[PDB]
């Protein structure tokens, strides 16, 4: 019992090219649809 | 670093598949075996 009772600190440091990419956000998928022209970029093939 | 792999009951003719891809990035020189 502000600026001097204690707050906890978490910095991150993400590192890149050393290795390959690991870590990252995740990947925001939805439903698919049948017998209908759609433009569907699928898991990192974008065909039409 | 990728493996390959495939069981059978060598003379003849066969397919391999893979089974993982592991991306470690390693410099890699030796792969002593172990018995």
């Amino acid at each position: 019992t502000v600026g001097y009772q204690p707050y906890r600190v978490v910095v991150l440091s993400f590192e890149l090219l050393h290795a390959p990419a690991t870590v990252c956000g995740p990947k925001k998928s939805t439903n698919l649809v049948k017998n209908k022209c759609v433009n569907f970029n699928f898991n990192g093939l974008t065909g039409t | 670093f990728k493996i390959y792999s495939k069981h059978t009951p060598p003379q003849g003719f066969s397919a391999l598949e893979p089974l993982v891809d592991l991306p470690i990035g390693i410099n890699i020189t030796r792969f002593q075996t172990l018995l």
